[PDB]
């Protein structure tokens, strides 16, 4: 699961589906340790990089 | 989640390049009514030329 | 989810976001449109010459 070249693991929605010109809304990450790093990197990641947005 | 995020840019910038289609369209409208009127006023130029012509 | 506001981005992903494509609609709609005038301009002069 981490590291994943089989696109068929991620849904076909919450994937850049009818990708906006200016905003692809959609990015893979797989960071290391728990979930709460993540987050952190998505706060980090949620300002001065793109306008406030959820994914799953 | 993004039901009001993304979803809702998924309209703005959707209506975003909906007016911008519109206003090439509107452009392109405008550049056929100038040449319309360009041409009538040459063929107005080019009947009082003649009808001068004629007076001569 | 993240760390973050709740209801923040009510206009952070309109308003920076939009106005991209709205601001080059308005610039296109001017400048193509004055294009064009000036463009039907020179070619009823050029008309207006070939009928001198």
């Amino acid at each position: 699961d981490l590291s994943v070249r089989s696109l068929h693991d991620i849904v076909k929605p919450e994937d850049f589906v009818l990708n906006s010109e200016h905003l692809t809304t959609v990015l893979v990450a797989v960071p290391k340790s728990l979930k709460s790093d993540f987050e952190k990197s998505y706060e980090t990641l949620s300002k001065n990089v793109v306008p406030a947005s959820a994914s799953v | 989640s993004q039901k009001n995020g993304i979803a809702t840019l998924l309209q703005a910038e959707k209506e975003a390049h909906e007016i911008v289609s519109k206003a090439r369209k509107y452009r392109q409208d405008k550049l056929k009514q100038a040449k319309t009127d360009a041409a009538k006023e040459i063929d107005s130029y080019k009947i009082q030329k003649d009808k001068e012509l004629k007076e001569f | 989810l993240t760390p973050n506001q709740v209801n923040d981005e009510l206009n952070k992903m309109q308003a920076f976001i939009r106005k991209e494509a709205e601001e080059k609609a308005k610039e296109i709609q001017l400048k193509a449109d004055q294009e064009y005038e000036i463009e039907k301009t020179n070619i009823v002069r050029n008309e207006t010459n070939n009928i001198d």
